[PDB]
RNA sequence: AUCAUUUUAAAAAAGCGUAAAAGCUUAAUAUUAGAUAAAUUAAUGUUAAAAAUUAAUUGAUACUUAAAUAAUCAUAGAUGAA
């Protein structure tokens, strides 16, 4: 490669430090994948009015924005620059990161729900929101990330892992929640797959399953398949 | 911000240093870029050096790098003619540095350094000529002054120093103890 | 002991054959015809803009009778203009004695240099003027080029009896108007407009013979043989020409800035094409006898035509069969 | 002239190289006399076996001169010798069957070192790796073997 | 930036004048024959080489016109004590010609008379299939060469006609 | 030549230009693929 | 795709540079910079380019000369013609054009001879 | 965070009393209570409630 | 099937090409010259160091997602601009 093979003998023990860094990040990241960071964002704005209509706002390229608030609370609209709302995608955490709007002295939390398009002008239309309280249940994504494990015996060889969900609809409430779910599944076979509510008994208390959005515990998530030799030489014979 | 011109120069600096030495910058921007943008004009009428000496000290967290240059161009000029006014600029320009991680990627080759010795070239003189001169309050602040500066070629303050303990060894307080076994330990680069 | 930039170093530099040395025998003319100059590019290119010239366009004059006299020059204004006030004077608009229902006017109408007309754009060209002769078909148009060049009089007199009020009384207004394509009229008692025949030369800018010597410097110049045409002028060579704009201390540099003034240029070249005079290209000879180009006598009427029985060489005369040279001289 | 028109790659047995009208149709344009061709090849080739089939290369060029190289045999036809088989998987890494051991590897990759002008820069561990990616494409693992083989003659084209 | 380039023959000498004012710059071009001079307005900046005796030239102004404006010049001074040149050839049976002082005598299938006759060339025969044309003006040259082409070209099945020694021949099959 | 309002480019060989209100593409190496815009 | 039939012939306007030398002479000083790469790069030029396109008798040579002024490029035509260049100073633009004016004259001094100097048309399309 | 990798901990030492000895040579920077008259019967009367009250509230407050 | 090596870099190839071969060009890339990389916000008061700084914006250039605005063209009938 970028030096010549000859030169490469000579230091072909120097080549630990690319895998022994490897190790860290892919293990940082694979632990990781669970926990909020520890961050504080806030994003400046604008009241709403009457009078800003969409259009005046979109040569001036703003953008509304829509809060839909939970139990008791009242629902807030406001104003803010597109360069905003694309920035706070543009983390890794937009799925459940917690954004702040500063108006004026007053702060309000929020999470990303989604955003529309114009789709065939292909400008941004508004950025909706959902609000977070403290002390109250709110709706939240948890993602669900699988681990790669070598300890069990079936996994490491002709099967096949199948995740069929993408992630979980919960309440929290309480300040720091968790970003997503990592599981280990070498207790997991093709005789026991995994269900809901083996992750609703691991939780912290806090946090509670938003059942008007699921169906059942005893759904499933991740599916082991059998060995393919048994099935191909069963195919041929 | 009512009566900003009212203000002579130092006073604006302690607004400075009142406001943003510490965590919050309690001021606003517009207050600060008022105070920012005054003070590099009228460089030349704040009339000492340890008015400079409260002002980088003060400034020390400025992310512009064209305003430093600015502050060691104007020190560069004014001589300095006793010795407490040199131990009032090491301890400051020690605390006080530009780091790496604010400039540029793409840069002149150690050109950290270069910032650095157009001071020590410009002091060299007063501190090695009366180094005798010298006193356990304003003793303590050249070993650490030195020691945060990585360098190695002040020995002969460190020789008038050497004979300056052992006499007053014994009359000696708690705090100027730790500070000379600390700054001993690391005085050229860590030897 | 470094890198010094030497001072006289340049060697001799080879020189070519001159066309006497090799071709003796000929046609001089050959080595003597230079090679087309367009002079259009460099007053666009080295940036001459001509100085705003602010003639006359207009006249009007009053006499002890009551008849008042309005005058223009066509190659000063659009056409237009010129027609639109001729209507609002020739009636008595500007005079507050107006009654539409006057059968007498004294207010007249004079009109000169009606060759030369102003029309701003590409409309000499491509605009018409259309009719009908009564029987089918016909359905005449014409084109601004036949008037603008042949007859442009009619134009001027056939706008006028479209922006009139279309009446009875329009006969005897336009009886009272009178146009020509020189710079005057016959009319006696009245003034002329002076043409403008100047044309700026713009010699100082290119050249020293118009300047006094002790203003000008020398910074280079090429050869140890210096011209005895130029003399009396100083010689402080610069250390900085030949310096590329690298080695120099001030570059220009290219910049969100300075683009951004690029697309300001840009856009003005573009903003001027629109500002741009066409002209009526004339008709044109092809006379071989005339031209400083080759040609061809493919018929033999072309010959009578023009008497070139000289040129063609006879044919009672030996050929030229090949005309290789080897050695060339120095 | 020194130019280089065109290059051929070819399969030929080591001491019967002899004008075969199969290989007149790629030499025969160019005007090369494959009767004066064979003699140089055959020549070399003498302290090799004539049942082995070798591959060349042939700068042909705008003249009509050549300058003919000589590479070892093809990698594939020497492990169908060793592996006996003839006929290797249509399909690969899904059908998997066949089995070497490396103490072959060591030695047939020798073979490449000794000779190609490509290897010349390289090491062992390179040559060897070159093939088992060669060996994922054709149904065939790396895998210890105590016992031996017995001789086999897989077919080429020539 | 495109940074035109000015070539200058070596027969030729120059000179670089300027004000005290420094608001004017001119060049002045000078020969054992002819002089020549041009300016440079404040915003077209100048570099000059005796090595190379050529000059480069930056332009502020961003006008595209400068790019016509150099090949005028510098053929402008090549056309000072040197020709430009062109070759004709033909491939054909029935085809010749005849030269007698600058009147090309043509004869290629056409009923009538094919004469060519040259105001202020150069014309010397080396061969049946082959003629050269010389002049100090590039621009009467080709309206000069082109006239003998216009009788027969190439044809795009056979490169049968005349054609100029340096030109795209396209070619098309026929009769395979 | 064909009218295309459309115009269309089929090699890459082929290119625009463009004499005043006029508009055509043309190539280098096929000439049937030069069109005219009307 | 499809099959070209109209083959558009390019040989005969091709006139690369180097084409009626003889010889060179590179010419290096160790103390310049930016005269002595633009001279590595003309030596690659004149050996790594094709020789068809070349006379028969080329030879391309390289010296360090501590002695010279300036780093130079001395050359020498077919027909008597012989130059040489420094290079502290200039570009390798500047110097084709030299070349050129070399280049477009030989043709007029050798095709009065008789001398074909042109290429076939087959050699190079579009 | 960053923070955590790049913080001297400032337990064990009694920084402040420390600290502003080594920057007292600087007399500008010197707060003064006492400059403020209007209110220094004011502010002095928060203190008391700092170190007073329960815990160490201002000795935790940059420890 | 998509492995592997030599290379400063080079796809069991994104395409043209061949009876099959050969041959041509892009991706990836080097030498040389010219040449874009400029402005900022928020943090732990001061002590680690032959040494190392996070989250984030705007803007110049190229690749890329693409849309919008403005002008031009987008053949015309039958007594004569209509
Ligand atoms: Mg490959
Ligand atoms: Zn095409």
């Amino acid at each position: 490669t970028i030096v010549g093979s000859q030169f490469d003998a000579q230091t072909e023990h120097v080549n630990k430090l690319a895998l022994d860094l490897a190790n860290k990040k892919y293990r940082k990241m694979a632990l990781d994948q669970a926990v909020l960071r520890k961050e504080k964002v806030v994003v400046p704005a604008e009241f709403r009015t009457e009078k800003d209509s969409l259009i005046s706002l979109k040569k001036e390229l703003r953008s509304p924005v829509y809060i839909k608030g939970h139990t008791g609370i009242p629902d807030v609209d406001l104003i803010a620059d597109n360069r905003q709302v694309f920035s706070i995608r543009r983390r890794l955490q937009f799925q459940n990161q917690s954004f702040y709007f500063k108006v004026g002295n007053e702060e309000f939390r929020c999470t990303y729900d989604h955003i529309q398009i114009h789709p065939m002008e292909k400008w941004l239309v508004y950025s909706k929101y959902r609000r977070y309280v403290v002390g109250k249940p709110n709706s939240i994504f948890l993602p669900i990330n699988i681990l790669p494990t070598f300890q069990n015996n079936a996994i490491v060889r002709g099967s096949e892992i199948v995740q069929l969900l993408d992630g979980i609809w919960v309440n929290s409430y309480n300040d720091e929640y968790p970003h997503s779910i990592v599981i280990d599944p070498e207790n997991l076979s093709k005789i026991r797959p995994l269900r809901i509510g083996d992750i609703h008994n691991f939780l912290p208390d806090g946090v509670e399953i938003d059942k008007t959005k699921c169906l059942s515990l005893h759904q499933k998530v991740i599916k082991i398949t059998g060995d393919k030799e048994r099935k191909l030489d069963i195919a041929l014979q | 911000m009512q009566s900003i011109h009212h203000y002579p120069v130092m006073e604006l600096v302690k607004m400075r240093y009142a406001s943003c030495a510490l965590s919050p910058k309690s001021l606003s921007r517009d207050c600060l870029k008022a105070i920012h943008d005054i003070v590099f004009t009228e460089l030349h009428n704040v009339p000492s050096v340890l008015d400079l000496s409260h002002l980088l000290f003060a400034f020390r967290h400025i992310n512009s790098l064209k305003y430093y240059n600015l502050i060691l161009d104007e020190i560069c000029r004014r001589p300095i003619k006793t010795l407490q006014e040199a131990i009032a600029l090491l301890f400051v320009f020690s605390h006080s540095l530009f780091p790496n991680y604010k400039r540029k990627e793409i840069r002149e080759k150690d050109q950290d350094l270069k910032e650095k010795h157009k001071i020590v070239d410009h002091l060299a003189d007063a501190l090695a000529n009366n180094a005798k001169q010298i006193q356990g309050d304003d003793f303590v602040r050249v070993l650490i002054g030195l020691n945060n500066l990585q360098l190695t070629t002040f020995k002969d303050v460190l020789t008038h120093i050497e004979r300056y303990i052992i006499k007053n060894i014994d009359t000696l307080d708690a705090f100027q103890t730790s500070n000379a076994l600390y700054g001993f330990s690391k005085a050229n680069n860590n030897a | 002991s470094v890198w010094k930039n030497p001072t006289n170093y340049l060697p001799e530099k080879a020189k070519f054959p001159s066309p006497k040395e090799l071709f003796p025998k000929d046609n001089e003319n050959s080595w003597k015809t230079l090679n087309d100059l367009t002079p259009s590019l460099f007053k666009d290119v080295q940036g001459f803009k001509e100085k705003q010239v602010q003639r006359a366009a207009y006249m009007q004059i009053a006499k002890p009778n009551g008849q008042m006299y309005h005058i223009f020059d066509a190659s000063k204004m659009p056409l237009g203009r010129m027609c639109q006030k001729i209507a609002f004077f020739l009636q008595g608009k500007h005079r507050p004695t107006f009654k539409n229902c006057d059968q007498v006017t004294y207010d007249n109408i004079i009109v000169v240099n009606a060759a030369n007309i102003m029309l701003t754009g590409k409309k000499a060209l491509l605009k018409t003027v259309k009719y009908h002769t009564g029987f089918v078909g016909g359905l005449k148009e014409k084109s601004y080029k036949f008037f603008l060049t042949e007859k442009p009089e009619q134009l001027v007199f056939y706008c006028i009896s479209k922006m009139l009020p279309k009446n009875l009384k329009r006969r005897d207004l336009l009886k009272k108007v009178e146009i020509y394509r020189d710079f005057q009229h016959e009319k006696q008692g009245l003034p002329n407009f002076v043409p403008y025949t100047e044309k700026e030369t713009f010699d100082q800018y290119f050249n020293p013979f118009v300047h006094n010597f002790e203003d000008l410097v020398i910074k280079f110049q090429s050869s140890k043989e210096t011209p005895k045409e130029l003399e009396g002028i100083k010689k402080e060579i610069d250390p900085e020409i030949t310096l590329p704009f690298n080695q120099r201390s001030k570059i220009f540099k290219l910049n969100a800035h300075n683009r951004r003034v690029m697309k300001q240029w840009k856009m003005y070249y573009r903003r001027l094409r629109r500002y741009k005079v066409h002209k009526i290209k004339a008709p044109k000879n092809r006379d071989p006898n005339l031209s400083n180009k080759s040609f061809m006598i493919t018929s033999d009427r072309q010959i009578k035509d023009f008497n070139l029985h000289n040129r063609i060489v006879p044919e009672e005369v030996p050929e030229d069969d090949d005309e290789i040279m080897r050695t060339i001289p120095r | 002239m020194a130019e280089i028109k065109a290059i051929i790659n070819l399969r030929l047995l080591a001491g019967i190289a002899k004008p075969n009208p199969k290989m007149g149709q790629s030499l025969g344009p160019l005007g090369i006399n494959m009767m004066h061709f064979c003699k140089d090849f055959n020549a070399a080739t003498a302290h090799i076996r004539s049942d082995i089939p070798l591959r060349v290369q042939v700068a042909a060029k705008v003249d009509r001169s050549y300058s003919y190289i000589i590479k070892p045999p093809e990698t594939s036809w020497l492990i169908k010798k060793v592996i006996m088989k003839e006929k290797l998987t249509q399909y690969a890494g899904h059908v998997n069957l066949d089995y070497i051991d490396v103490r072959y590897v060591y030695e047939i990759a020798k073979i490449k070192k000794e000779i190609d002008i490509d290897f010349k820069r390289a090491t062992l561990e390179s040559i060897c790796n070159c093939i088992i990616g060669q060996c994922n494409s054709m149904g065939v693992n790396v895998s210890i073997i105590d016992e031996k083989p017995k001789p086999f003659n897989p077919k080429a084209k020539v | 930036m495109k940074r035109n380039i000015l070539f200058i023959p070596f027969n030729i000498s120059y000179s670089y004048i300027e004000k005290n004012n420094n608001t004017v710059k001119f060049l002045y071009l000078y020969n054992n024959d002819y002089f020549f001079s041009i300016n440079f307005n404040e915003k077209q900046s100048i570099v000059i080489n005796e090595d190379t005796n050529t000059i480069v030239v930056e332009t502020r102004n961003f006008n595209n016109k400068i790019n016509l404006f150099n090949n005028e010049f510098n053929k402008f001074i090549y056309s000072w004590d040197n020709f430009f040149f062109n070759k004709i050839k033909f491939t054909g049976k029935g085809f010749k010609w005849k030269k007698k002082e600058t009147n090309l005598f043509l004869f290629f299938n056409r009923a009538h008379k094919c004469f060519f006759i040259g105001n202020n060339i150069i014309l010397k025969r080396l061969s049946k299939s082959k003629v050269i044309l010389l002049k100090n003006n590039y621009n009467h040259l080709i309206h000069d060469s082109i006239l003998v082409r216009t009788i027969r070209s190439n044809n795009i099945f056979t490169k049968r006609g005349l054609r100029f020694s340096r030109q795209i021949i396209l070619k098309k099959k026929g009769k395979t | 030549m064909k009218i295309k309002s459309a115009l269309k480019k089929y090699c890459q060989h082929c290119y625009i230009v463009k004499r005043g209100k006029k508009v055509m593409i043309k190539c280098k190496i096929d000439p049937r693929h030069k069109q005219r815009q009307g | 795709g499809k099959k070209r039939r109209v083959q558009v012939f390019t040989g005969s306007m091709l006139q690369p540079l180097y084409r009626y030398l003889l010889s060179a002479k590179i010419g290096v000083n160790p103390l310049d910079l930016h005269g002595q790469n633009i001279a590595k790069q003309i030596f690659l030029k004149c050996k790594q380019a094709r020789p068809k396109y070349l006379q028969n008798d080329f030879n391309a040579t390289l010296v360090q000369d501590n002695e010279a002024p300036a780093s130079y490029f001395h050359a020498k035509f077919v027909n008597g013609y012989e130059q040489k260049w420094y290079l502290h100073k200039s570009t390798e633009e500047e110097i084709n054009r030299n070349l050129k004016y070399f280049n477009y004259q030989i043709e007029m001094e050798r095709n009065l001879q008789g001398h074909d100097d042109e290429y076939e048309d087959e050699e190079t399309q579009l | 965070l960053q923070k955590e990798l790049y913080f001297h901990h400032r337990n064990g030492k009694h920084f402040f009393e420390q600290a502003d000895r080594k920057i007292s040579f600087l007399n500008q920077f010197t707060p003064q209570i006492e400059k403020v008259p209007e209110l220094a019967e004011t502010l002095k009367t928060i203190l008391k409630i700092a170190t007073e009250s329960e815990g160490s509230p201002l000795k935790r407050a940059g420890i």
